[PDB]
RNA sequence: GUUAAUUCCGUUAACGAACGAGACCUUAACCUGCUAAAUAGGAUCAGGAACUUCGUGUUCUUGUAUCACUUCUUAGAGGGACUUUGCGUGUCUAACGCAAGGAAGUUUGAGGCAAUAACAGGUCUGUGAUGCCCUUAGAUGUUCUGGGCUGCACGCGCGCUACACUGAUGCAUCCAACGAGUCCUUGGCCGAUAGGUCUAGGUAAUCUUGUGAGUAUGCAUCGUGAUGGGGAUAGAUUAUUGCAAUUAUUAAUCUUCAACGAGGAAUGCCUAGUAGGCGCAAGUCAGCACGUUGCGCCGAUUACGUCCCUGCCCUUUGUA
């Protein structure tokens, strides 16, 4: 499954705790937004924190987090 | 029901690629016979063809096919020589007990016909360049049947 | 259009019996029994394949036949034929007819409650069904041209009109009622 | 003889080695029935003892 | 003049099949799709043909060039190029509209996409990929 | 000074290391403007080794699958000799064998 | 005439530079090691293995 | 069990037996005769050349399948 | 509850951390984009041959011939999947299922890497890794001639070829990828064959080589007979490697023509380019593959579940 680990979690829900601003609901303005706020070495790990910051701002839209 | 399809014109009659390869063999082995010249080897009761093949051939126009599938073979590829004619009619070889492997065809069959079409000058050399070649009355000497056998 | 070697219609026809329905694939149809396609990653793409595709690839075997679906072509291509030779009509809806009555309608599966192996009477699927059917084609086919000098072609073109038919003769209707026969005791 | 019906849901998967399924079939009424292999929703099957229905679970 | 060349890939077999303006020729290196044996599944290498229809055809010619594969893997290659050219033939020229009808129809009927199934690798302790040799007990 | 062809050959082992050389010697031909065309990258060389990993026989019979690679790479000029071994005998690099041949 | 047959080729002819034992001998590439010997130091030469 | 040669008294037979039936194979050859199957493939050449049947298809090179000409 | 996972959300005498897992690395999939290539090609523009002479009408071939190009070929830079979107399923938290779109949606496929504890596992015959013991010139050091590891009343284990007609045999057609060479071998003559002989290219994307591989396809003969399926066993001859071929290193040519008619009880391997079949290449190698390690080609059947057998992991529980 798509479980991801807190590495990946810590670095996407300290994301849109700062630079909540910024990022839209959209994904792929997302994807670039990541990548210059903070470092990520790899390629497949800025997509799947990028998801999650975008899956973060769904729940924030929908209810208080 | 009959057989549907065309191509969007009929089919060009003029070069020897047009022609299916099986009956353009059928029709040039029975030249070599009513012709007369290209003449015939001693040792033509032994053979069978290969070191691989187990059996020596059923038809006694085993050698006039060979000819006519080697001359077209020409055509297809320019330049080949002897090693080369022992790749294209190489075979599965039954080893025995083992397993099977490849092997190469007869070295003395496949270089008599080629110097039988050098007597007559529709393949030659090509001293200094590797490998043989159909000069310019072996072209003609082909696609004036290729047409014919079509019709 | 579609046809089948050319000399058949996809178009026209009809499934024989209620169930087995859409299962089976007619409906649209491809020239040449032969696909090379994805249909194994779900588990209901195995009924989006034409059921002459089904035939010619289950029906090389075993280890030495196996592969070769060119040649497996050739004999269904000749099979199609000589249904057509006798009671001529449809190959496909001769054959669509044969695999409609060709396998199992009822089971037995292995419940004990703990501790024993003991038989229960089961109703097979749809899909099964029309699995079990093709392979029961040829298997009697196989099985009757194995030692005799009987054309391949001529055991599947001869098995496939018994199939349709009530005969019994053949080694698929047979083992339909061979099942039927334990499954009836098993209630 | 036989006499068709139409499946409504699964219920579960049963038995030891999990191989036959249990199904509510729908006839063309209710019970519930065993069937031997793949099964979904929006499907139709033939039955000869349009009686004997198999146990809950 | 009228040009757009195009690739099929079934394996690793490639057929890059130029097509031109012209008379209604379409041929494999110097053939006619007349040969192309095995012969059963000649009728395949003309199923964007059958499918489009001749009067299409006519306006342009085609000439594939093939390496790679084997012989199945090649006839798959060549379908798929040809395909491809008359569906690749309008962007640049004919009008562009029609693309979608000629595209789609062969989509409703992956002549264009190209199945990415490879050969997976051998491993060590068998055989075969998957397959392992035989285990002995006592 | 004559007309001349020259096409230099590079090889190693690692890729970071002739990515160095291949940037460095085209901006050092630029230095003159010499008839420059860009680095020619031939196919790969994978030298490979497959052993066991035991000593002896015993458990399962593993195996190591070993590799090098060799990297093939041609810088291309039109220009006389003289002119070039300023470019290359300036930025040698560690473990990188070089070799510049005329035509 | 003593303690010399001809050594050519063979087992017998050659052996490992590093630990001097001819079973298990690499000659891929002209190495000339023993595979005890050969694969703690590959890493060293430039063999890396992966997949 | 089977017959090598033509017989023939069979012959004479031979060309009212196979025009007769609906399906002309190798195997019916021997089923109505009791002859290896080579004879069969030998007769229904000639059953094309002087005789009446024709093809079911155009050919083929392993399983031949004739019918009757119907006339 | 959820996950391939001590993976997450949450619950809490626990709080905050580390290794393992994940990430990572290599490879396979798609880019008419980026940046290029007389050691990959295509297209051009002019010439040659042949048939047609239909006409720039189809098919071969030619050149540091060009002007100029990168779709295939090659490989650096990168892009690309996040389960995005829709509807179900859940304290709608973690996340599952299904459908559409897409090159690709099981973590996209397949591997490498691999923790803490260990086991009296194996290796002193891989070693100049080594303690102790043995023996050290009438030797267990070393090396030379010859034999042996291959010796056969009989058990057991991995493989190969078989039993045929979806076939065997003889002719013709035309298609791969991984390698590898200071030995690999084209070209021309001799020879049924093997092989030899005289030139000849190659430090290799240049030469062998586009390695014209075999299952395959087309056209013939054979006819269910252990037959032409099967090729063991055996005599006789001709070459090849080596200093030496006998217990026959192989390869050929002719004969010789057994068992075996789908395998008893037991039991192995395997879920998509996978199984199985069909070849090829490399490792050991003077010579020898029925073996292993990689590589492609032809390409199915049947599941998408389960704890019944055989094991595994975590709880509560019983123990002499």
């Amino acid at each position: 499954g798509r479980v991801r680990t807190r590495t990946v979690k810590r670095a996407a829900r300290q994301i849109v705790e700062k630079y909540y601003a910024k990022l839209t609901l959209d994904f792929q303005i997302n994807k670039k937004i990541s990548e210059e706020v903070a470092v990520i070495p790899s390629k497949r790990m800025r997509n799947r924190v990028a998801g999650f910051v975008t899956h973060l701002m769904k729940r924030i839209q929908k209810g208080p987090v | 029901p009959a057989y549907l399809y065309e191509t969007p014109l009929e089919t060009r009659v003029h070069t020897v690629k047009d022609v299916k390869a099986d009956a353009f063999i059928a029709l040039y082995a029975n030249h070599l016979k009513k012709r007369g010249r290209f003449q015939l080897p001693k040792w033509i009761d032994y053979v069978k063809t290969a070191h691989a093949k187990e059996l020596a051939p059923y038809d006694p126009d085993w050698l006039y096919i060979r000819a006519a599938a080697i001359l077209r073979h020409l055509y297809i590829r320019p330049d080949c020589g002897v090693g080369g004619f022992r790749k294209v009619f190489s075979c599965r070889q039954r080893r025995g007990v083992r397993p099977n492997h490849t092997s190469k065809a007869s070295g003395k069959i496949i270089r008599y016909i080629l110097q039988q079409f050098e007597e007559m000058g529709l393949v030659e050399s090509d001293p200094e360049k590797p490998g043989r070649r159909l000069t310019k009355n072996g072209q003609r000497e082909l696609d004036v049947i290729a047409r014919q056998c079509a019709k | 259009e579609a046809k089948l070697f050319g000399r058949w219609s996809y178009d026209d026809v009809n499934v024989s019996d209620l169930s087995l329905v859409d299962y089976i694939a007619v409906k649209a149809c491809v020239f040449v029994p032969h696909t090379a396609g994805r249909y194994q990653k779900k588990r209901f793409r195995k009924a989006m394949c034409p059921i002459v595709e089904r035939l010619v690839n289950s029906m090389m075997m075993h280890g030495r036949n196996n592969g070769k679906k060119t040649l497996s072509v050739r004999i269904v291509r000749h099979a199609f034929e000589i249904i057509h030779l006798m009671t001529d009509k449809n190959p496909i809806q001769v054959f669509v007819n044969a695999v409609e009555n060709g396998g199992p309608r009822e089971d037995s599966t292995r419940i004990g409650s703990a501790g024993v192996v003991r038989r229960q009477a089961v109703d097979v699927s749809p899909l099964r069904r029309v699995n079990q059917a093709i392979y029961l084609i040829c298997t009697g086919a196989r099985l009757a041209a194995f030692r005799n000098i009987k054309t391949i072609a001529e055991c599947l073109a001869d098995e496939i009109m018994n199939c349709a038919k009530e005969s019994s003769n053949a080694y698929a209707i047979k083992k339909k009622d061979e099942i039927e026969r334990v499954a009836k005791a098993n209630r | 003889q036989p006499k068709l019906a139409k499946v409504e849901k699964v219920l579960g998967r049963t038995g030891s080695r999990g191989g036959v399924l249990q199904v509510r079939v729908t006839f063309m009424r209710s019970l519930i029935r065993n069937v031997k292999g793949p099964v979904r929703e929006g499907d139709i099957l033939a039955l000869l003892e349009t009686e004997r229905e198999a146990r809950r679970l | 003049k009228k040009r757009v060349q195009t690739f099929g890939r079934k394996k690793n077999a490639v057929a890059v099949a130029l097509c031109t303006q012209g008379k209604g020729l379409l041929r494999v290196n110097g053939c006619p799709l007349e040969h192309l044996q095995p012969e059963a599944l000649k009728v395949k290498a003309f199923e964007p043909l059958l499918l489009l229809g001749k009067e299409r055809f006519q306006d342009v010619d085609i000439r594939v060039r093939v390496s790679g594969g084997g012989y199945v893997a090649q006839i798959y290659a060549i379908r798929q190029a040809i395909a491809k050219a008359v569906v690749a033939f309008n962007q640049k020229y004919v009008d562009e509209a029609t693309k979608k009808e000629v595209r789609d129809i062969l989509v409703a009927y992956s002549l264009i996409v190209a199945d990415p199934r490879r050969c997976e690798p051998k491993k060590f302790g068998g055989p075969g990929a998957r397959a392992r040799y035989q285990k002995s007990y006592r | 000074q004559r007309l001349h062809r020259i096409r230099i050959t590079l090889t190693s082992k690692d890729l970071k290391s002739i990515e160095r050389v291949c940037t460095e010697l085209i901006n050092g031909a630029k230095e003159k403007n010499l008839q420059v065309a860009g680095p020619v990258r031939l196919p790969v060389k994978t030298l490979r080794i497959t052993t066991r990993k035991s000593p002896c026989g015993e458990g399962t019979n593993t195996w190591d699958r070993f590799e090098l690679r060799i990297y093939k790479r041609l810088i291309d000029l039109h220009s006389p000799s003289d002119v070039v071994k300023q470019i290359t005998s300036i930025n040698i690099d560690p473990g990188v064998e070089v070799e510049v041949t005329i035509i | 005439l003593f303690n010399t047959r001809p050594k050519k080729f063979g087992p017998g002819s050659r052996q490992c530079r590093v630990c001097f034992n001819r079973h298990g001998m690499v000659r891929k590439y002209g190495l000339m090691m023993c595979r005890q010997c050969f694969r703690e130091r590959a890493n060293q030469i430039g063999f890396v293995k992966y997949r | 069990n089977h017959s090598v040669l033509f017989d023939k008294a069979t012959y004479d037979k031979l060309l009212a037996d196979i025009p007769k039936a609906r399906l002309i194979t190798p195997h019916t050859v021997c089923e109505r005769l009791k002859v290896n199957a080579s004879l069969a493939r030998q007769a229904i050449r000639y059953l094309k050349d002087q005789g009446l049947i024709k093809i079911v298809g155009e050919h083929h090179h392993s399983q031949y399948i004739y019918t009757r000409n119907t006339s």
